[PDB]
């Protein structure tokens, strides 16, 4: 599940190098100058993100880097990104489906969602395809519980899925150049009612200047 | 007095649709910033004393009275710790059934900015940390976007809308824990450290984050701050009853006919609210077999109790539940209750820190036994003995999660022994009679 | 130890000689027969040691299966 | 009667040098030596039984968790020195050795009971 | 049985007998001029709970002897705990009392002329 | 009864105390067993009281031990 | 500088701002305990000093609840007997059955106190079984056994604090929790056969003999 | 101090030639319970030839002293020392070594350092 003992055959090693590139290593500066001067290892969160964004993963060479570079013994950094869900340390390929399972996406049926990106290809939910291109991972509460049966691609939620329709996002997405817009299949827009807007039902705002409280 | 069914005029959030635009200049329109200046340059006991009187409770959960939470932060000597002291914004919620962290910072982050201004005047707070779930990316490039836009208007900064008051606003995403929106956990995770929580006595306003007194308020509580500053207070106080006050957004999920967030009153009627707002049940009220208000950590109410109960605290708590985030989760009555307990035990099995020994062992203990219990592999006896390793695990945490771990397998005990039962009594007549433990005979 | 519950009269002889212990001795044979005959009509059926392990041994049965009666098993014995 | 160190079926010592027939006996006959091998499993270099001094109270076969020792129901094995009473670990897997099918019986039937 | 190890409500402490064990009542010659002064919590004979200590404490240090106090006896703390509440001295006092039968008849177990009785 | 009977000999002894101050320093009772603490030149006068009178009659020495506790100045104590 | 207040009937006295756990200490009450340690930090992870405090809704962590004056502590208590019988019961469900065969025999902590205050019987019987955990190498003077460990933090507590060998950690959430370094590194400090005789359970232990 | 070695029949190599220890049983490292460590232990140091030797039968461990086994428990320090200066022994009192009190708080866990952090806690 989370296993967190590291393996040291390949691809993972501390004698690989790794740097940042420029541009990331400008933005790491300015991540650094949010906190203050001491506490410089409180930004060890989204930094190894930084690292996570230059490597498809996070690798003991980025860890390794990281605690070299905020003054922090290596273990330090070890246990930070071993609590955390996010930072995947196995290389997965370029889509990884995070399809949500919690009891507001189950009483909607996200079941016949993940049965039918998981009869479209061969894979299991922690396995990621031959091709590279697609890693299955259930996943809990993504916080879109309203757009009750969704998933997300690498960032994009994308909600309100079909089994039928769901198929079709993922030949989409194997293809090469087809996202959706980041929503849902024109349904709505982001949470309104599907019959429509109950509510709000005004062409202006109405100001709170006029609604003072006067001391 | 008939709760429920506000004006329009009434809403706090106007943006919540995308009409009006999350837009610096829409949300002049709309009435953001527009009297800044005068409320910082009053002080932070009016603001105090303003926000003690309309009752606004704690929106993250909790429910305690966010003025005074407020004036822990002010001690008759806060001066002579002369340093650096903030504000922590609770933006992660990760809840199963909530979709608000998201509801209010990718539809209106100006008011969130404003309210982190206007709470940290209230506090004497020289800076503030806003804690992202970093599930979500595409609102971290909104709200940066946002703050960027209050930055280069001069509203906030060095010189805060010219009051001679300095504060600073940064983004920090948590990548991927629930059990760091826990206020202590928050803490430890912005310190940079692994996301564990810590014990109670040194509170928060006390010694907080980075040894520097700090507390943690949610996203709600601190955006509702700048409009009920510009509003009355006692405006805000004529809603609900007369300890649970005012408004609250509600998230409606499940199995209705229509999900829906909506924003309404407080000590409303369940049933007008699904009637209001979801166009019903799918299947209409008959096709009920329970509802959870607030996220899973609550107990279920059963058929004949969700027909009078109001959507305050008091009326939740006296039916031994919680209104949580006021999250509502309905179950269809052709579907299992057992399997979205099962699931909630083992969403807390896979976001329980592992800390202390009674909630780290006891959801595991919990996932095994429900998973025993839903093909029924059990005696008769053994839910009972569940019932008994939930107040084995209830009291005795540091966090409450062990508590949120406790609550629905009370609620599964209470109203819904017999469907365990005629699960049982199924499992009993398709293959052997089943030992204690799961093993057979 | 259930003497009380079990019905029993007692011999006592009168001089104190040696052949008035020996009738006693001849009478409790009798007595205990008598006893031994009540004892098993009258056995109920329970548990015969006490039901605690913290002063006596577990089962071997379940002194395996159970972490804690392993436990008990070791601490009573050693 | 006599002891005897039993095995397991596939032919293993099953005497786990857990020392408890040792602590328990009234007069301290046992003495056990023991060592770990490379393997990560536990055995005895020297086990030893004073048959001058045991007094047959069966409490060691009470004690010993994987039932390892037991009392063989022989009696007839008078000797002659005294040396010959003392049993060591060679004497005792012996013993297990012949009495074996009886000793399984009469454990199998004790083992109810127990 | 099964009672006693059922898997729903069997805390230790409840069925625990080796803890709850009763201690020995010593009473040392000043603790029995204490009963006889001061009282009893059933029958106290000490007001002024301030001034109560203070009247305690002499006889914790050694103020009264015990001769004294039975001099300074009334007759009714006498006749109600030292002795009886007729005034007679106690028996030496026996759990459960032992009532004697003698069976005579066709059901003794020696006819007459053997000299044992068979008492009961 | 038992609560009843140990509250009985409780009273027993505090007479048994109260009618000879001069030889016994103590009494203490645990579970229907009376133990009366007596120096050593109190020995005779208590035996001779507890063999005669009709109320104490005890007629019948069972057994006597000793038992000693090394940290105590006075080590052995009879009983 | 100190306070006087109540615990178990008695009165004591002790400097201020101290733990509770001193108190109970300097009182003469026997109050249990797996994660604290003298001369260590405070964790509240053991969760077995659990104590009856008046004005206080739970019982609450007697290591790392810090004296105040007019102080009632109560510790026999009925909830905290069943405390204690439930948070060792929690605590002995996929510990490993290794007495036999472990070191710590008599001299195990968990063993003594699972006497004291722990429950008679035990209800995991479940078919799936105990977590595993399977352990990794820490050096020639160190055995470890990672299985029975119970999480206690007071090694890596030691190896951060006063040893200053920062390699151990605690690596995971929930069940998925381990203990020690995880590149397979070796851990060097000039006192480090002290760890052994510093955890409770019989999880590092002797390699050498 | 009577001399009490004459009456209670030991032999003189007892009282002429062993040095005997009081001490108190110091707190385990091992384990955190601490309820041998009050009474006074009275104890024999060893003798040079006749402590232990190894048989060769088996490998017995036989023992030609024969105080090897023997303890005692005395309640105070003082009953201890009087008890072995009646007898006639030659003691050695071993001073106990306690712990120091030193106040802990939880807050200790964190505070504001202002300079280097030169520590992180991992808790
Ligand atoms: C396991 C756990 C998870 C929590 N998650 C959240 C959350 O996601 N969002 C939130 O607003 N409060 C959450 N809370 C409640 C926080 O502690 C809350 O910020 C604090 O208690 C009260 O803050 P308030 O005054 O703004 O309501 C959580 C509490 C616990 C024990
Ligand atoms: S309640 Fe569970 S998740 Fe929370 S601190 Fe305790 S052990 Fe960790
Ligand atoms: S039968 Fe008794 S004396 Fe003999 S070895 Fe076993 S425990 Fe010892
Ligand atoms: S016979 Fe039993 S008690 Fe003796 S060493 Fe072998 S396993 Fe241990
Ligand atoms: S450390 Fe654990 S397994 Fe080992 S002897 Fe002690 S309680 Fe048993
Ligand atoms: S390794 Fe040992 S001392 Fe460290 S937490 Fe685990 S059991 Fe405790
Ligand atoms: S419940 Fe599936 S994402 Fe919120
Ligand atoms: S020792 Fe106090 S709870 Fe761990």
């Amino acid at each position: 599940h989370i296993v967190s003992v590291h393996r040291n055959t390949e691809n993972n090693n501390p004698s690989i190098p790794f740097e940042f590139s420029p541009e990331n290593m400008k933005r790491a500066e300015e991540v650094i100058a949010k906190y203050p001067p001491q506490y410089k290892k409180a930004a060890v969160m989204p930094l190894l993100d930084i690292g996570q964004r230059q490597l498809g993963y996070t690798s003991i060479s980025v860890m390794n880097y990281v605690a070299k570079l905020l003054e922090m013994p290596p273990m330090r950094v070890y246990e930070v990104a071993t609590f955390y869900t996010m930072y995947n340390r196995t290389p997965m390929g370029r889509y990884h489906l995070q399809i949500c399972t919690t009891t507001p996406c189950q009483l909607c049926g996200s079941d016949g969602i993940m049965e039918a990106v998981q009869n479209t290809l061969n894979i299991k939910p922690g396995e990621t395809t031959k091709d590279n291109l697609f890693t299955l991972s259930e996943v809990e509460c993504l916080g879109a519980c309203v757009n009750a049966p969704m998933m997300a691609i690498n960032d994009d939620y994308y909600e309100d899925l079909t089994p039928e329709g769901t198929v079709k996002l993922l030949e989409d997405c194997k293809a090469g150049k087809m996202p959706t817009p980041g929503p849902e299949n024109h349904v709505r827009r982001d949470c309104e009612p599907a019959s429509g807007q109950k509510v709000l039902l005004s062409k202006e705002p109405h100001n709170v200047a006029d609604f003072l409280q006067e001391g | 007095r008939q709760y429920g069914g506000l004006k329009d005029q009434d809403r706090i959030f106007q943006n919540l649709y995308d009409n009006y635009g999350w837009d610096l200049a829409s949300a002049r329109k709309q009435g953001d910033w527009y009297k800044t200046k005068e409320l910082i340059l009053k002080g932070d006991t009016w603001i105090i004393d303003e926000i003690k009187k309309s009752g606004l409770r704690g929106r993250g959960g909790a429910g305690f009275p966010s003025g005074l939470k407020w004036s822990f932060m002010n001690p008759p000597g806060w001066e002579k710790n002369e340093g650096p002291r903030y504000l922590v914004v609770n933006a992660d919620e990760g809840e199963p059934g909530t979709c608000k962290d998201r509801e209010i910072m990718r539809k209106d982050p100006h008011k969130l900015v404003e309210g982190c201004l206007l709470a940290g005047r209230a506090m004497n707070a020289t800076a503030a940390y806003i804690y992202i779930r970093g599930e979500f990316y595409n609102e971290a490039a909104v709200l940066q976007t946002a703050i960027n836009e209050a930055y280069a208007a001069g509203l906030i900064g060095k010189d805060a809308c010219g009051s001679g008051y300095d504060f600073d606003v940064y983004i920090h995403r948590g990548m991927g824990a629930y059990v760091c929106g826990e206020e202590t956990s928050l803490i430890e995770s912005l310190e940079g450290k692994a996301g564990k929580p810590r014990l109670k006595p040194p509170f928060p306003a006390g010694v907080g984050l980075f040894g520097r007194p700090s507390t943690v308020t949610n996203v709600e509580t601190v955006a509702v701050a700048p409009t009920i500053l510009r509003r009355g207070g006692d405006w805000f106080a004529s809603f609900g009853r007369e300890r649970n006050s005012g408004t609250k957004l509600f998230c409606i999920s499940g199995n209705v006919n229509e999900p829906c967030t909506v924003e309404e009153e407080m000590s409303i009627p369940l049933r007008e609210l699904l009637e209001k707002h979801c166009g019903g049940i799918k299947g209409g009220w008959d096709n009920l077999l329970g509802v959870i208000p607030g996220g899973c950590s609550v107990p279920i109410l059963p058929k004949n109790i969700c027909e009078d109960v109001l959507m305050d605290f008091d009326a939740l708590k006296d039916v031994q539940s919680g209104l949580g985030t006021a999250a509502v989760i309905v179950i269809n009555k052709q579907q299992d209750v057992i399997r979205a307990i099962q699931r909630f035990a083992a969403f807390y099995k896979h976001e329980s820190c592992g800390q202390c020994t009674p909630c780290r062992e006891g959801t595991t203990w919990l996932l095994k036994a429900m998973d025993r219990f839903r093909t029924g592999q059990a005696k008769e006896r053994e839910i009972d003995m569940l019932y008994e390793l939930t107040k084995d695990i209830e009291g005795h945490t540091i966090c409450a999660l062990g508590d949120a771990a406790a609550w629905p397998i009370q609620g599964l005990i209470r109203n819904f022994r017999p469907e365990m039962e005629t699960r049982m009594k199924k499992f009993h007549d398709e293959v052997g009679a089943v030992s204690v433990g799961g093993w057979m005979k | 130890d259930a003497y009380d519950k079990v019905d029993f009269d007692v011999p006592v002889g009168m001089n104190g000689d040696c052949y008035d212990r020996y009738l006693i001795r001849m009478a409790e044979f009798r007595q205990s027969l008598r006893i031994i005959e009540q004892c098993c009509n009258d056995m109920p059926a329970g548990a015969v040691k006490v039901e605690d392990f913290k002063i006596n041994s577990p089962p071997r049965n379940l002194m395996k299966e159970d972490m804690e009666a392993l436990i008990h098993h070791f601490l009573l014995y050693t | 009667g006599e002891h005897a160190l039993r095995r397991y079926p596939s032919g293993e010592e099953r005497c786990i040098a857990c020392k408890l027939c040792e602590a328990i006996c009234p007069a301290l006959a046992i003495t056990i030596d023991a060592e770990e091998r490379i393997d990560g499993s536990r055995r005895t270099t020297k086990y030893d039984i004073d048959m001058t001094k045991c007094i047959y109270c069966g409490y060691c076969q009470e004690s010993c968790p994987v039932d390892a020792i037991v009392e063989t129901p022989n009696v007839e094995y008078a000797t002659e020195t005294r040396e010959e009473l003392l049993y060591n670990k060679e004497k005792l897997l012996a013993n297990g050795d012949k009495w074996e099918l009886e000793l399984q019986y009469a454990l199998d039937a004790d083992a109810p009971y127990r | 049985s099964y009672p006693t190890n059922d898997i729903a409500e069997n805390p230790y402490w409840k069925r625990d007998h080796r803890r709850a064990y009763p201690q020995t009542a010593f009473f040392d010659q000043k603790t029995v001029t204490g009963l006889l002064e001061l009282g009893s919590e059933a029958t106290p004979r000490i007001a002024d709970g301030e001034a109560g200590t203070k009247a305690l404490a002499n006889i914790a240090n050694g103020g009264v002897s015990f001769t004294q106090a039975l001099g300074k006896s009334s007759k009714d703390v006498i006749y109600g705990e030292v002795l009886t509440v007729n005034g007679l001295p106690p028996v030496a006092p026996t759990l459960a009392p032992k009532q004697w039968k003698i069976i005579e008849g066709e059901a003794a177990i020696y006819p007459k002329g053997y000299p044992c009785r068979t008492f009961h | 009864r038992y609560l009843q009977h140990v509250s009985d000999l409780h009273q027993y002894a505090k007479y048994i105390m109260a009618a000879l101050p001069k030889y016994i320093q103590g009494f203490s009772v645990w579970k229907d067993e009376l133990t009366l603490h007596v120096a050593p030149s109190a020995v005779i006068p208590v035996t001779t009281f507890l063999r005669d009178n009709t109320s104490t009659q005890y007629k019948s020495i069972i057994d006597i031990t000793a038992v000693d506790y090394p940290s105590r100045e006075n080590r052995f104590e009879v009983v | 500088a100190e306070i006087e207040l109540t615990i178990d009937g008695h009165k004591v006295s002790i400097e201020a701002g101290s733990a509770l756990i001193q108190a109970c200490e300097k009182a003469g009450v026997t109050v249990p305990r797996y994660c604290y340690h003298d001369k260590l930090a405070i964790a509240g992870n053991c969760r077995m000093c659990l104590v009856d405090v008046e004005r206080a809704p739970k019982p609450v962590a007697s290591c790392a609840y810090p004296v105040a004056p007019g102080m009632v502590v109560r510790t026999d208590t009925e909830r905290v007997k069943q405390a204690r019988e439930n948070v060792m019961e929690m605590m002995l469900q996929n510990h490993p059955l290794d007495c036999p065969v472990c070191d710590q025999g008599g001299e195990c902590d968990l063993q003594d106190q699972s006497m004291r205050y722990g429950r008679d019987r035990g209800r995991f019987t479940e078919i799936t079984g105990k977590r595993s955990t399977e352990d990794k190498n820490i050096g020639p003077l160190v055995k470890t056994s990672m299985n029975r460990c119970i999480h206690c933090t007071r090694c890596v507590r030691f190896a951060n604090d006063i040893a200053g060998a920062p390699e151990l950690g605690s690596s995971g959430r929930g069940n998925d929790m381990q203990i020690g370094t995880y590149l397979e590194k070796n851990l060097n400090t000039e006192l480090s056969g002290n760890v052994i005789d510093l955890c409770p359970v019989g999880a590092l232990t002797n390699k050498p003999y | 101090v009577p001399a009490h070695e004459i009456v209670s029949g030991a032999p003189a190599e007892l009282s002429r030639n062993r040095v005997v220890r009081i001490y108190q049983q110091a707190k385990p490292a091992t384990q955190s319970g601490e309820y041998g460590t009050f009474a006074w232990r009275l104890d024999w140091d060893i003798v040079d030839v006749a402590n232990r030797w190894e048989n060769d039968l088996i490998g017995w461990q036989s023992s030609g002293d024969y105080m090897q086994a023997t303890q005692m428990k005395f309640t105070s320090k003082e009953s201890a020392i009087k008890f072995a200066n009646k007898q006639g022994w030659d003691f050695y009192i071993q001073e106990p070594h306690h712990r120091k009190f030193r106040v802990k708080q939880y807050a200790n866990n964190f505070v504001h350092s202002y300079g280097k952090l030169k520590h992180i806690r991992t808790k």
